[PDB]
């Protein structure tokens, strides 16, 4: 059984992940 | 060397890594806003609260933060230290403040950004990792006494050493040791690097912008003695006047006219160099302000050079060019102009060119001179293109009427030429 998506969302605030936050980083140079 | 200069090396290198409590109750106290004691005493958990609310008033003042708020000014990135993390990773988290100082350093003046990279100051520590990106988006605030709180935490990078002497004092940085910075060979090379990142975001803005050239005017002010200091500064001012000519903001393109203005009167450059520079004018020169500072400066370029070659043609690639966004009618009009600047070694490279490429309307080339008193070679100079044009164009009644002007003024010059080129009697009998 395959995790769902609401219930990973509480798993990176939880867990104290931040590989959701440090790809958000290295995705955008100059966005603009 | 010896021990304590190595010893000190590590020093610099964990100048943010807190390890006792001592050492971090002086990094966290350093802050924008807070004094030292009550700094001290506040989370990060307060200081997001501060942030993340004032930093959403800057997002209805322009969208374009609300980019860092998923990434920088997000909830998950408190538990983020620096130190942790790889060298991939920290390069990430300065590229994303290099982003973010160049959009939080026009709306400066306002509160909400004092409140804002706070955050970015406190948590991320950019009051000493990446201070040059901070102090280059800031650096035009020196009279302001914000920037006199960012010196006050700021250990000074090896290249701002004039602004030494101003960090923790009473009064601001003044207006010469704001020169005396610009002034350096290498602190430069940094202002061309922050400025050509910082037009390819489009985001440079009009008081900025002033207090770039008003600091590149006197750097040539200040060197127009040593004609080897200026030789070596123009791969870094003309650099940047050639790239600040590619925006497309009207606003940027007028720097360009004032510091090339500026340095042409200063050092007399090549004949090439500037036909070089009057075309980049030309070719991105699409607003109406922009316009008339712009042909104040070919006004003025082609009088700094003087030579032989002086009063030459126009190339044909530039000509064209010139009759595309100037008008042989709205050149009139300049000239009628009681401003009246001394239009008077461009021209008469202008009405050479008329002479040779185009020829359909010399009717302006009679009113041309009407409206400017010319210099003496000069018009000797036009007089032996026409005799030339005379000859070998299908002979045409209102080149006749043109020397008639040169019949009432300067006889013997018409003749002169004429008894150097040709015979007396023969032009009255071509015509």
């Amino acid at each position: 059984p395959p995790p769902d998506e609401e219930e990973q969302l509480l798993a990176k605030f939880v867990f104290g992940d931040t590989t959701d936050l440090q790809e958000n980083l290295a995705k955008f140079n100059a966005d603009f | 060397s010896s021990l304590s200069d190595q010893l000190a090396q590590v020093a610099s290198n964990n100048a943010t890594v807190a390890l006792d409590r001592k050492r971090r109750q002086k990094l966290h106290s350093a802050s924008l806003i807070y004094n030292s004691k009550t700094a001290a005493t506040q989370d990060y958990d307060f200081i997001f609260e501060n942030a993340s609310k004032a930093l959403e008033e800057l997002s209805q003042i322009e969208p374009k933060f609300a980019i860092f708020s998923r990434t920088l000014f997000s909830e998950s990135s408190i538990s983020l230290d620096r130190n942790v993390q790889t060298k991939e990773e920290i390069k990430d988290l300065d590229n994303a403040i290099n982003a973010y100082l160049l959009l939080a350093s026009s709306k400066w003046y306002l509160a909400p950004t004092l409140h804002a990279t706070e955050w970015l100051v406190r948590r991320f520590q950019i009051h000493v990792k990446n201070t040059e990106m901070l102090l280059l988006s800031t650096l035009n605030y020196y009279q302001t006494p914000v920037f006199k709180r960012i010196l006050s935490i700021i250990k000074l990078p090896p290249l701002f050493n004039c602004l030494s002497n101003f960090v923790r004092s009473e009064k601001p940085p003044t207006a010469l040791t704001m020169i005396k910075l610009f002034n350096d060979m290498d602190f430069l090379k940094l202002y061309t690097s922050y400025l050509d990142q910082c037009i390819k975001h489009n985001a440079t803005y009009t008081n900025q912008l002033l207090f770039t050239t008003c600091c590149f005017i006197n750097v040539v002010a200040f060197n127009s003695n040593n004609d080897e200091k200026l030789n070596q500064l123009v791969p870094i001012l003309l650099e940047i006047s050639a790239k600040l000519l590619a925006s497309k903001s009207k606003d940027c393109q007028i720097a360009a006219h004032t510091i090339l203005v500026v340095f042409a009167t200063a050092l007399p450059l090549k004949k090439t160099i500037i036909l070089a520079a009057m075309e980049t004018i030309l070719s991105n020169l699409d607003a109406k302000e922009a316009k008339h500072s712009a042909l104040l400066t070919i006004c003025k370029l082609f009088q700094t050079l003087k030579g032989q070659g002086n009063v030459d043609q126009l190339p044909s690639k530039i000509f064209k060019l010139f009759d595309s966004k100037f008008d042989t009618v709205s050149i009139l009009t300049f000239l009628d102009k009681e401003d009246k600047p001394v239009c008077d070694k461009f021209i008469t490279s202008y009405t050479r060119s008329i002479a040779r490429y185009d020829r359909s309307k010399l009717n302006i080339i009679l009113s041309l001179l009407k409206k400017i008193r010319l210099e003496r070679y000069e018009v000797r100079l036009i007089i032996t293109d026409l005799i030339y044009l005379s000859e070998i164009l299908e002979d045409k009644s209102q080149l006749v009427e043109l020397f008639e002007y040169f019949i009432s003024i300067n006889e013997d010059l018409v003749l002169k030429c004429l008894k150097s080129l040709g015979l007396t009697g023969x032009x009255x009998x071509x015509x």
